[PDB]
């Protein structure tokens, strides 16, 4: 999972 | 404030093409000079600006069998179905010409485009 | 021997999220709690393991309305399903307990997962 | 395109  | 899944959109393609290869909810056969394939019109509309302009016309959306034009090669096609379900296009000398040819046809830009960069390099 | 383009299945789920919001092939209604959900069977399946055994079921698989259990929240249904077709989970303090508790109904492992060590953090 |  990222920070878009 | 989103957070995001990377390889989200790689597992849905990749279940797409496991539904595809155990032939569960394809919905529609495409056939191309006698050779038959089935798919998904959602994934073909997703992947083709012709296959997008079909299924939204409001009589063709509702075809089960969907003929293409005689013109086009069986194995150009089946590369390029096989590229819509897994991003993997297989580029050879021998199939380069059918491949860019269907893919014109098929209005899908960004394969018609390597397919342009791959021809100019062998001249 | 392929060549891969790396933003295909990126582009892939745009199209489907696109046809979502159009309501274009739509051929489900996913009702929780009253709320109603239109969505294609195919991109449930893809994400979900609970869509992917009712839609794979003989029966199931030609029902064009399914029914959640009662305890499913609408408001974390409607945050999973855009994931689905985004990549993108709005989660937030307030409505983690419902998306995990969903997210663990429909079997998204990836989500349980952030769920939990995003709670797990909290604590 | 890349080389996967
Ligand atoms: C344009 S809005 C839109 N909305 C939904 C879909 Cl399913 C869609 N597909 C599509 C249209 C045109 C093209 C492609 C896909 C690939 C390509 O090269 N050209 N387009
Ligand atoms: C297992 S083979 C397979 N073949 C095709 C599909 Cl459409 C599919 N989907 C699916 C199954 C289980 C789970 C998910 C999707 C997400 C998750 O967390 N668990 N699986
Ligand atoms: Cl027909
Ligand atoms: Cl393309
Ligand atoms: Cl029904
Ligand atoms: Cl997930």
């Amino acid at each position: 999972w990222v920070i878009p | 404030s989103c957070i995001q899944f990377t390889r989200h959109a790689s597992d849905v393609l990749l279940n797409l093409n496991r539904l595809r290869s155990r032939d569960i909810l394809t919905d529609v056969v495409i056939v191309v000079s006698r050779e038959q394939f089935r798919a998904h019109k959602t994934v073909l509309m997703a992947c083709s600006g012709l296959f997008y302009s079909i299924f939204t016309d409001q009589l063709k959306c509702n075809l089960s069998v969907i003929n293409l034009d005689p013109e086009i090669n069986p194995e150009g096609f089946c590369i390029l179905l096989d590229f819509m379900y897994t991003s993997r296009l297989n580029l050879r000398e021998g199939n380069i010409m059918a491949v860019m040819a269907t893919a014109m046809y098929l209005q899908m830009e960004h394969v018609v485009d390597t397919c342009r960069k791959f021809i100019k390099a062998s001249e």
